């Protein structure tokens, strides 16, 4: 919910 | 300066995208993927310059690190005294649209009817009617919503995909590209305008670009503005004319993304290549016209006048703005 979603 | 390398989404783009890099003597060349995400994730990994994304892809690809370099600009709303390049973006009226005919339909009965999404995690699409939805019905699951839908990126076998068609020969069902028929905006409302949905989520130029003759296309040459309504938020039906007062909200102009290191040069290059193809553009008509792909809207919107360059230098959260970068946040909660 914050990071990079790779 | 060097050769940049656009990322195109799906094979009729990568064509549209040959074309272009024939036509530019290879300043730019291309790479493609199946979807917008391994594209962002080819450019991620410096296999590929950059690529056109619509304002909830910029948010997934800012998260990971890329800058918006320029936005689509259209035929402006605002009567203005400064050049295509240089004018603000305004942003689009993201709205929900449904056939006269089907009369007792309002945002307030929409639960349990079928839905044609653009793709799933798109702006108008997605983010705004489902993040909406979710709030109103003070539930995350979004996927139990509409009965039926085609929202292209959800699982194949879930109901989210059941009312996509694939492409020609009946395969790939709801891929997040242009191969699937009821893809991207004009896909969407080709699922409605086909009946096969009930509401369509698309953007106040959708249903406007593709009635009353606007699109030859096959689906679309019959198309009556007159035939649509939109839904607006206060339960209310309008006709199409008035999306200025009947849209879900306004959504950031798609915009072109690259990594930080190569943003500087990916511009240079843009601002060039539309001088020769965009719209007055030296070589379009004649040769190559970047903003034109027969209402399929490859690579860039089929309306886009121009890339204009920002202002402030701006962040992904700056360009998308704040109240929207939120919206997504809380709806991505859900998932
Ligand atoms: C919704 O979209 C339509 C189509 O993009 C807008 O109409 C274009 O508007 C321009 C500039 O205002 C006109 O010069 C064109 O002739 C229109 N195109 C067509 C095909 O009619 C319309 O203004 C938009 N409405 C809102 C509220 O933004
Ligand atoms: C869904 O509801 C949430 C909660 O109100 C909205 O998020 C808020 O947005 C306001 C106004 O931009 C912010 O000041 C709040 O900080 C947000 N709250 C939270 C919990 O972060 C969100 O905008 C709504 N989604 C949509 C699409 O309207
Ligand atoms: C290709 O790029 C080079 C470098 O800017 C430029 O000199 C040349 O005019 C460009 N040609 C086309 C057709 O894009
Ligand atoms: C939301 C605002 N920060 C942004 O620049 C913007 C405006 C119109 C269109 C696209 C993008
Ligand atoms: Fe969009
Ligand atoms: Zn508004
Ligand atoms: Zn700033």
């Amino acid at each position: 919910l914050e990071a990079c979603a790779f | 300066y060097t050769r940049v390398v656009w990322c195109a989404v799906g094979p009729e783009e990568q064509k549209k995208c040959q074309q272009w890099s024939q036509q530019s003597g290879q300043n730019v060349t291309c790479a493609t993927a199946s979807t917008t995400d391994d594209c962002i994730v080819l450019v991620l990994k410096g296999e590929a310059d950059a690529l056109n994304l619509d304002g909830g892809y910029i948010y997934t690809a800012g998260k990971c690190g890329l800058v918006p370099v320029l936005a689509e600009n259209r035929k402006s709303s605002k009567h203005s005294s400064l050049d295509c390049v240089l004018r603000p973006t305004e942003g689009y009226l993201a709205v929900a649209v449904v056939k006269k005919a089907n009369e007792g339909l309002t945002w307030n009965s929409l639960k349990d009817k079928k839905s044609c999404h653009t793709a799933v995690d798109r702006t108008a699409g997605w983010n705004i009617p489902m993040g909406l939805i979710v709030n109103q019905t003070g539930s995350c699951a979004f996927d139990e919503f509409f009965s039926q839908s085609c929202a292209p990126g959800a699982d194949p076998k879930s109901r989210l995909c059941a009312l996509c068609a694939g492409d020609d020969q009946g395969l790939d069902k709801c891929v997040p590209n242009s191969k699937e028929k009821y893809y991207g905006y004009t896909g969407a409302f080709r699922c409605l305008a086909e009946d096969v949905g009930d509401v369509a989520f698309v953007k106040n130029d959708t249903v406007w670009e593709n009635t009353n003759g606007e699109s030859t296309a096959d689906w679309a040459k019959n198309l009556k503005r007159e035939d649509f309504r939109l839904l607006c938020l206060d339960g209310t039906r309008k006709p199409v004319t008035e999306a200025q007062s009947c849209h879900l909200a306004v959504a950031p102009n798609h915009a072109v993304v690259s990594r930080s290191d190569r943003a500087a040069h990916v511009e240079q290059v843009l601002l060039h290549q539309q001088a020769l193809f965009g719209k007055n553009g030296k070589n379009c008509p004649d040769k190559f016209c970047l903003f034109k792909s027969e209402t399929k809207n490859l690579l860039f919107n089929d309306n886009t006048e121009c890339l204009a360059k920002l202002g402030g230098r701006p962040t992904y959260e700056e360009y998308l703005g704040t109240e929207y970068v939120t919206a997504i946040a809380n709806l991505k909660k859900c998932s």
